[PDB]
């Protein structure tokens, strides 16, 4: 397969000095954690933890202490960066309730003051559909007044409604596939529909960076799971060759099926999947394709049909097209699209179709209005402006950050910008300093990522204007000067 | 942070030894320990080298072969609560550049300390029993075996 | 150089035997190209 | 046919070809061995009137399959 347009991505290497200092910091933290555990065990220092009731003291201990090591010794120190409560619509500006801790993040108390007008770079609204006032909100209010909030039964039983059928046909038209089915949770979509498609005796090939839902869905089904490297088509090709040739491990028989699980945009890495080469490989080796499009269904594409439109490919090549309405459309949910036979088989044999409650009516109304706005059935020019503004903001932000000397990951087109910090203390420092300057960001640490690579992710939006981006960029420059976060050799 | 947020590995621990700059950091750590030992006035150079070898081997034994499990909760539902770090490394593949380096370096330190200890008998027996203590578990034959039921549970 | 050779000559025989068997062990490790998987299984 | 030797030597190749297995006794006549050789089938020899050996060879042949690429045998003769 070939690319009609250039495919630009950069993953700079960690400078050796920064790696050495990273390991120094982690070693110091480990040693002081062991000391703190020794102090707490001998009751020399009182432990601020809940303990089991006296009636159950002779039972086997519920948890293993070593498993909680990183939680007490390292996570608790910088716990204030996460779980920040908000009290406003998560737009371009958000209101964060303030909290203070006097026992080093072990317990939090909410002061009266609330921070207002924080620039929001943690929420997932790519097209800026999270508004408390709009046409979508009015339609949702009307359907809430009519249908009520929530349904009390299952789809196969009396719980199926007409709104759900309307949403399913609208989604099928939107993606370009023949049929689609909607679910009430994006995580449940994968976790409950990967087991139905594939069972024991089949092979599943997973990327290194698959979401937890895809991994859980693969585990629940009995299929063998083999992991190829991130966007390495040499690894995928080699795994396909060996799987077809050698067969099953215990008794070398042909695999019943081979399923390849991939994603459109990887949120943390920032990269976009090399879809043309994956499609070429699956056609050559007769393997099926499962494409998760949670992050790319609204952000990518000239009009917004996803990665398949972005590359210009054919939707009929992708066997299963998963997706989530939470990120772009602004309402919770999930969907799978494909052939009519596949959709009917899922309608009969999906776990959530049989046992789980169907989606709330106001949510499907909000999804319908948002999707009609995106494809332009209403006739308003809001559909094109949001996508164009998202693309412009992405390019401007990424370019001007790269020209300040930072290290950034991923393609030039992806609207997620992971900046790299590389040091455990700089995670907490960056989070606190950015909040102090009215900017909200998301930071991740060692158990989540590779040990050397610790990052802060920015999620751009079509709601961010040039003024907001310029303010954020000047604040990021000031912080990077303060914390010395410009590790880029190519640029200064 | 939670395990699995930015990668699909059930056990990140198995790869911490293959990371970038970990080997150079290990070497610099040994060098820093040696310099800290040299900082002691009354201690003499051969017993400095004996102390370097003994402390290095003790710490390496404690970390690689004594402590078992994972410091963080892992979503594979406890593969390795019984396995030690050496057994966990690389999902049980018996040879690897990391394993070869880790098992080669104590022998190099032993040769250096044997040279600098003036080949004395007491130092020789101490250093050699320490080297045997470290090197015996590294054998592929001794994988997941506890002698006399020590550290099984 | 020469002093190192003299110091090595001053050492006992069992010590040089041990050092030789250890350098042989190092050679065997560094040339142990085979990477076993350490798994045991048989058909039911 | 006009010759007993030619019977085997000329009709074993017709029945069985490459990819099939032939199980021969230890004491087979030269015509049977030659006919087995002329056809491309794999030849495995079990002991003389030892049904334990024949049973074991049949089990292993059905289970493990062809040596180079473990595929089912087309036939077993
Ligand atoms: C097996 C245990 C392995 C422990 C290794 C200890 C390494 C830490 C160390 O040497 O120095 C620590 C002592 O360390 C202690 O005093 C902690 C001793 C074990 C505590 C066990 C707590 C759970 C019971 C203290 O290190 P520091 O001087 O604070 O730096």
């Amino acid at each position: 397969g070939l690319y009609k347009r250039p495919f630009n991505e950069a993953f700079e290497e960690t400078p050796m000095l920064v790696a050495v200092l990273t390991y120094v910091g982690y070693g110091v933290l480990t040693l002081f954690g062991y000391l703190r555990d020794f102090l707490r065990y001998w009751r020399i220092e009182k432990c601020h933890h809940a303990t089991e009731r006296e009636e159950q003291k002779d039972f086997v201990s519920l948890y293993q202490d070593f498993e909680n090591f990183y939680t007490r010794n390292l996570y608790m120190r910088i716990r204030d960066n996460w779980n920040r409560p908000i009290c406003s619509v998560p737009g371009a500006r958000v209101d964060i309730m303030e909290r203070q801790s006097h026992d080093y993040n072990w317990s939090f108390k909410y002061t009266g003051n609330i921070i207002k007008g924080v620039i929001n770079m943690g929420s997932y609204n790519y097209l800026g559909f999270a508004r408390n006032t709009g046409s979508c909100q009015e339609a949702a209010a009307k359907v809430l007044e009519e249908y009520g909030a929530g349904v009390c039964s299952t789809r196969q039983e009396i719980g199926n409604l007409d709104k759900h059928e309307e949403l399913e046909e609208l989604v099928a038209r939107f993606l370009g596939v023949e049929a689609a089915m909607a679910y009430g949770m994006g995580f449940a979509t994968n976790s409950m529909n990967i087991p139905a498609l594939v069972g024991k005796g089949c092979l599943i090939l997973s990327d290194e960076l698959n979401h937890a839902s895809l991994v859980l869905g693969a585990r629940l089904s009995g299929a063998t799971i083999r992991i190829f490297k991130h966007n390495n088509m040499q690894s995928l090709e080699k795994l396909l060759k060996d799987a077809i040739v050698y067969g099953q491990p215990r008794t070398r028989r042909p695999w019943k099926k081979i399923l390849i699980l991939v994603e459109g945009i990887y949120s943390m890495e920032g990269s976009i999947v090399r879809l043309p080469e994956v499609i070429a490989l699956k056609k050559k080796y007769k393997a099926y394709l499962y494409l998760d499009e949670a992050h790319s269904i609204g952000a990518l594409g000239p009009t917004g049909r996803g990665v398949v439109e972005y590359f210009g490919l054919d939707p009929e090549d992708v066997d299963v097209m998963m997706g989530t309405f939470t990120k772009s459309f602004g309402a919770s949910g999930g969907y799978i699209g494909g052939k009519k036979e596949l959709i009917d088989y899922l309608r009969t044999h999906s776990h959530s179709a049989v046992y789980a409650t169907s989606l709330s009516p106001p949510v499907v109304e909000q999804i319908i209005t948002s999707m009609k706005c995106i494809m332009g059935q209403d006739g308003t020019s809001l559909g094109k402006e949001c996508v164009q503004q998202l693309a412009e903001n992405t390019r401007y932000f990424r370019r001007r950050l790269k020209e300040m000397g930072f290290i950034i990951y991923g393609n030039e087109d992806s609207p997620v910008v992971p900046l790299m910090l590389y040091m455990p203390a700089k995670i907490g420092a960056f989070g606190r300093e950015m909040l102090k300057r009215n900017i909200g960001v998301v930071v991740v640490g060692f158990p989540a990522t590779p040990i050397i690579e610790s990052r802060a992710r920015f999620c751009l939006s079509a709601a961010h204007t040039k003024e907001i981006l310029d303010t954020a960029l000047k604040e990021i420059d000031e912080v990077g000067d303060l914390l010395q976060l410009k590790y880029s050799r190519h640029r200064l | 942070m939670n395990v699995g947020t930015a990668h699909s590995e059930v056990n990140p621990n198995t790869r911490v030894m293959n990371s970038r700059g970990i080997w150079l950091s290990y070497v610099l750590a040994i060098g820093l320990l040696h310099i800290v030992l040299l900082s002691i006035p009354f201690v003499s150079v051969p017993v400095v080298w004996t102390l370097t070898n003994l402390i290095h081997n003790m710490g390496m034994y404690i970390f690689l072969h004594t402590v078992k499990g994972t410091p963080f909760e892992t979503p594979d539902q406890g593969k390795a609560r019984l396995l030690t770090h050496w057994e966990q490394m690389d999902y049980g593949v018996q040879f690897t550049a990391s394993r070869k380096f880790l098992t080669i370096t104590p022998i190099v330190l032993y040769f250096l300390t044997s040279f600098y200890t003036k080949y004395d008998q007491i130092h020789f027996v101490l250093n050699t029993v320490s080297l045997m203590s470290v090197l015996i578990p590294k054998l592929p034959q001794l994988h997941g075996v506890r002698i006399f039921g020590i550290n099984k549970y | 150089l020469v002093e190192m050779v003299q110091a090595l000559y001053e050492a006992p025989a069992y010590h040089l035997i041990l050092e030789g068997i250890l350098i042989l062990w190092i050679i065997r490790l560094l040339f142990s190209k085979t990477y076993k998987l350490q798994e045991r299984s048989d058909l039911t």
